[PDB]
């Protein structure tokens, strides 16, 4: 029994061992009690503007669509304290952990945006924090491991598996399974059981909301789309939220192609996967013929994932949302345009979702367009991952 | 079939416990696992749970975690598992054979196919780990349909509603948690927790079985004076096949030995 | 002649060669034009708005001033896009020099935090960005040269004297004597010859206008002091400005006393220097005997530069602010206490003011005060130096 | 006294213009320094431009900033650069003698004590390269009331306001900048503009030097057929020295046959 509803059509639910559904039903109903609480609202509003920063810009673009008919901007997560939008729902889960008498949390880590984000809210609301990540993306996103540790985190790299997200997820919830009584599980995207994706977008939809108020100041009119980057789907979904019944304006998933589709090096389940259960949900997942858990792949750690939120999978069904999928190669290419032409460092999993609306605007330059990209993350935490590529190949 | 009520008349005729074993199907390779297997029922295993290696076993610590490796790097598929199974029923027609299952892997090419082939090979029962009550109707509904008994999980925090639903929806036996957390030879289980013995035994829930953390014949004497009706330990037994790799006859030696020792145990 | 004084009592002139007299006074037009040009006030409020994403918060601290009557408030220097409060002047600056028909950049930097905001106003305002940067520096703040690099700035390693700082500030100057036909020289402090300090100031005032603006809000009076580190000074007099006629409001710069202000291994001349012509000004600099100019030192790369702006010499010269040192220890255990206990990774130069705040509270930790700390950075560029010190003192 | 105006006096009834070269004291060495300037003016050098050795100084290219750093290396201070000049007066009683200074020397201990340094020990003219004339003031009165040359600087765009102050202010010779940048003798100095000259004479200025970027004997015929007084080389110098450094003895040959080379070049 719940107080509100697990699944979004077929997708979502709670599968979890029996162990630890007093926990998830616990955090259920603290949320629906501080989602009506004035006093918890206000505390929330309160450290999103006075020490995150909110609301975060909305940027035109001025160089990268020179020449064409697309008008685009960027929604600033980047500027967000911390360096991505993970730290808006961070916030609230934290005081929501503190409003069920938890004095630790657990979270996993990809990209450590969200583990930079979990420890810097413990290390303000006075949590004790533990942060597993997978052992590669300990070395491809390190500047991050250095935040975490500095502010007091403890980090647990993962070797198993793929020694990336999924296995930094599956360990996170070994834990919260024997350590529930006194830790929270800070689950860090729109994925997981019930009430998770829920509460995730929930915590995220100021994005949205502050991005629509900010194009009807500077245009006058919504946006024809608004496009962002898939990994579990919170920085998506708290784009999208508050846009889902504005019929007319286009969401844009985009999900990690890797090395491309066809070489089966990816992580885009939602449009390639196959509907499966795991990590606590009923989503696509990337899975063997006999329903073994497929190890994903993207140069970005934050997308390095083979499923994905049900909300996501739910929107795809029913077409009011559109997927698509961008590689490795084209997030590059996304990424050094907005470096060099609007002084930018977005994250690589910010990239994905630039480089399919400079696609857009490309393949089409003389089509009215007026999009929004949500720059999830700024991409301090990539600069030696681009760097060393681009000398690789030679530039 | 009514394996487990057959077993158990005959232990309460006997005035004695259970004791079960859990070994991953195909660790560490097929043909050594069916000589573990007989080698476990030889020396007294009362019922078997036997686990088909998932990719992602999110109720398993790194012992069992381990074993799963271990089949996959021999190439065990769940498709050999069912071979298995078929060969071990055929050898030993009464024992109780109950599988620990993943959702995804009962899930994957439909549930009703998958208990319809559970049935064919035999299998008594399946536990699937990451399914709660809450969400376990359709996975219930396929095995009943099938004869076999769904398993449910009754924890150490269980209310009320909780114990009225597993004692419900359960058949066969009743897993009775000793603790949270994962599976683990090295994180002892607590004490078996009579209230909750006495609360199924009063829902007529299927008879209890103690499991996570169960490594010792003293504890299999506890559960059973608790008035469990037996105990399952799997990690301690997947312990001495990792030990043992390079030595394949120490290693059935050992297993014997420490399932002679925790049957004993269950006669307290 | 010039427009505008180019003195602060004794300090301050524009002791360049006469080759770049026509320069500065051409600057000095500009930025007399530009201040009365709605236009240009508009473009440069809109950049600092939906750009670079001001006002920054003013963060009330929660947890540092536990148990004492300290009241302490960080400005979030940190939260501008770039990382410092060095991007708000180089928006005005860069379309300054658009406004004067220049395409070319010349700045130096230290901590890379300038050289950053250059690059990016570069990339973003279609100017070809070159910096200079000490060898010692390029080491030590390596995440920064990254960045710079992958926004198109050409950066050139100095490796003559002292290889930091002000070496790369030779450069710069040497560079533009040459080549200011076609360069705008983006000098990055409250320091140099006139006009700069007064533009640097001008453009940099925001910071105190808001912060009055934010205390007034949250707290119905004015702060009993406001606290920055002063490298050349333009954090400092940024946060300053508007609080210099409100008398009762104490102004207190901190310089780096590096090793020690008795090991002569500082950058502390306002304090400890005297009076000299150098870098055209006449600013307290450190210098030897005989008039050699001397090498600085502090743990800080900001800081590190053995002269000040010329209007932080004359506000100590009549007592209007006061001037402290705080030493690399110091700094260090200020950055450690703010990463743990309000999850904000502060720059080392930041650190220094921060110290200097958690002193005042210490020394005197029943004396009421109302506090303002100008947070001028975020601590990415320094995650690594501090790591490796923490290391090697065996943390 | 009256070392330049006699001087160029000399020069004008000759119908010749100044070959002036520039070193820093002190480079490579005290004793070094005192036989290459010895080696200069034996060699037909009519003035001398002297460096003080200064820690930053920004109107130097490499070449004079590492002749700086060679000075220092042998632990030159103004000190001893006051002595060698004191050593130098005495051999040479008619030679006009510039020095090259950095605002911060000057200032240091006083800008009054600084000229009277200067005028104890027979120096005719200072040239402080980072004081305009717009910040010139006590700089000019200091040297005047020492009876030292204050210098000051024609740029390539100095507009006629400039003109008539540098005509007014300066004494001794008028500096002509050949280019903007910085000493160099890799980046060649413009031809001589002809309208300054021109203008400087009207305004009835200090004969006008070339300086920055002379290297050849072209270059300083050019000078003087546009109708500056004579034409200055420092980095030109200074890379004899820096190439010879091992070979004191070619060191002074090879500066003694590009100074007899630059100084026939100044009778064009
Ligand atoms: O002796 P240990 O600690 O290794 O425990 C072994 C238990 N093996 S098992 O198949 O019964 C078993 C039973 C239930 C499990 O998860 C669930 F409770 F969530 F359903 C996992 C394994
Ligand atoms: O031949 P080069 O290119 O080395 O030039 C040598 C010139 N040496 S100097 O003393 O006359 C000399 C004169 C003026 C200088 O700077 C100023 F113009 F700003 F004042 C610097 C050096
Ligand atoms: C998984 C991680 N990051 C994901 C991420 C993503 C993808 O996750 P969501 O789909 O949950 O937004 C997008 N952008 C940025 C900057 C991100 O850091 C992490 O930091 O743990
Ligand atoms: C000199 C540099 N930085 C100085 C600096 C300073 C000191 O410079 P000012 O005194 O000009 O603020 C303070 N805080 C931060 C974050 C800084 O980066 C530079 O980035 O080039
Ligand atoms: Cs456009
Ligand atoms: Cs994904
Ligand atoms: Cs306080
Ligand atoms: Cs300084």
């Amino acid at each position: 029994t719940t107080l509100l509803n697990p699944y979004f059509g077929e997708f979502g639910g709670m599968y979890v061992p029996q162990i630890l559904m007093p926990a998830l039903n616990q955090l259920e109903e603290a949320f629906v009690s501080a989602q009506k609480d004035p006093e918890f609202q206000a505390q929330f509003a309160d450290l999103l503007k006075n020490y995150a920063g909110r609301p975060t810009a909305l940027t035109k673009c001025q160089n990268i669509t020179a020449g064409t008919r697309t008008t685009l901007y960027l929604k600033r997560e980047d500027l967000l304290h911390g360096g991505a939008h993970k730290t808006n729902q961070v916030l609230g889960q934290a005081l929501l952990a503190k409003r069920m008498g938890k004095s630790e949390i657990i979270a996993e880590t990809g990209a450590g945006q969200h583990g930079v984000a979990s420890a810097l809210a413990s290390a303000l609301l006075g949590l004790k924090c533990r942060i597993y990540m997978g052992a590669k993306d300990v070395e491809r996103q390190s500047p991050n491991v250095f935040r975490m540790r500095l502010m007091g985190a403890e980090v647990i790299p993962v070797h198993s598996g793929s020694a990336t997200l999924k296995d930094a997820c599956n360990e996170a919830l070994r834990d919260w399974s024997g350590s529930y009584e006194t830790a929270h599980y800070m689950l860090g995207t729109a994925a997981g059981p019930h009430p998770y994706p829920t509460i995730v977008r929930e915590f995220q939809r100021m994005i949205g909301e502050e991005t629509k108020a900010q194009i009807l100041d500077k245009e006058g009119r919504l946006p024809d789309a608004v496009i962002a980057c898939v990994g579990g789907g919170s920085n998506a979904i708290g784009m999208f939220a508050d846009f889902i019944n504005d019929t007319s304006v286009g969401l844009i998933g985009v999900e990690p192609g890797g090395h491309g589709i066809e070489t089966g090096e990816h992580g885009a389940p939602l449009k390639h996967g196959r509907v499966g259960i795991y990590f606590g949900m009923k989503a696509p997942m990337m899975q063997t013929a006999d329903g073994q858990i497929e190890e994903s792949y993207s140069i970005s750690a934050g997308l390095d994932f083979p499923s994905v939120g049900p909300q996501h999978a739910y929107l795809n069904s029913i077409g009011r949302a559109d997927y698509v999928s961008i590689t490795d190669d084209e997030a590059l290419e996304a990424f050094k345009t907005l470096c060099r032409h609007e002084g930018i460092i977005p994250a690589l999993e910010s990239s994905h979702a630039l480089a399919h609306a400079l696609k857009m605007m490309r393949e089409q330059p003389e089509k009215e367009q007026l999009l929004v990209v949500n720059l999830s993350g700024r991409g301090d935490k990539d600069i030696f991952t681009v760097h060393d590529i681009l000398k690789a190949r030679g530039e | 079939m009514e394996r487990y009520e057959n077993l158990f008349a005959q232990l309460n005729d006997r005035r004695e416990g259970a004791f079960v074993p859990f070994v991953t199907l195909g660790d560490p390779g097929i043909e050594q696992s069916l000589k573990i297997i007989d080698t476990l029922i030889d020396a007294g295993a009362d019922a078997l749970e036997l686990g088909v290696p998932f990719s992602d076993p999110l109720a398993d610590g790194p012992t069992i975690q381990n074993a799963n490796l271990r089949a996959f790097a021999a190439g065990v598929t769940p498709a050999q598992c069912f071979e298995m199974l078929a060969l071990i029923r055929e050898k030993h027609p009464t024992i109780p054979i109950g599988l620990l299952m993943y959702a995804n892997l009962v899930f994957n090419n439909g549930i009703d196919a998958f208990y319809a082939r559970c049935e064919q090979v035999g299998v008594d029962s399946v536990l699937v780990a990451d399914v709660p009550v809450e969400e376990s109707a359709p996975f219930r509904q396929a095995a009943l349909r099938h004869n076999i008994a769904p398993i449910f999980i009754c924890p150490p925090n269980a209310d009320d509603d909780l114990l009225r639903q597993v004692a419900s929806y359960g058949r066969g036996y009743t897993y009775l948690l000793s603790r949270s957390g994962v599976t683990g030879a090295e994180n002892r289980g607590a004490l078996p927790l009579h209230h909750l013995i006495e609360k199924l035994k009063e829902y007529h829930a299927a008879p209890a079985l103690q499991g996570f953390g169960i490594s010792s014949p003293e504890q299999v004497s506890a559960a059973v004076r608790a008035g469990a009706a037996g105990a399952i330990s799997g990690s301690a037994i997947v312990k001495i096949i990792e030990k043992n790799l390079a030595s394949p006859k120490q290693m059935l030696a050992e297993l014997r030995s420490f399932v002679s020792a925790m049957k004993a145990a269950s006669r307290a």
